[PDB]
């Protein structure tokens, strides 16, 4: 019984991890990298 | 002008005038306006 319980604990440590990860889909940093590329993509106007 | 920002400025270019060699100035007016995206025209 305790063997099953330890396996349950492990499996749930995982569900909790992938839960918390899925919940913050895009990290502050990651969104900043994306918006940087967005900024570089613009400004065709000015160089024209 | 018509609810958009425009600016005017005037630039002077050095031009020599023809038997006499003399430094003289020519003046031209220039206009610009700001596009929607934020880039100056």
């Amino acid at each position: 019984k305790t063997v099953l319980e330890k396996s349950k604990a492990g499996a749930q440590s995982r569900f909790d991890s992938y839960g918390k990860l899925y919940d913050e889909n895009i990290n502050a940093g990651e969104n900043q990298a994306m918006t940087l590329r967005a900024s570089a993509a613009g400004l065709t106007t000015a160089v024209q | 002008y018509k609810s958009r920002l425009y600016l005017l400025w005037l630039e002077q270019k050095e031009i020599t005038k023809q038997y006499q060699t003399e430094t003289d100035y020519r003046y031209e007016l220039k206009l610009a306006h700001i596009r929607y995206d934020g880039t100056w025209n």
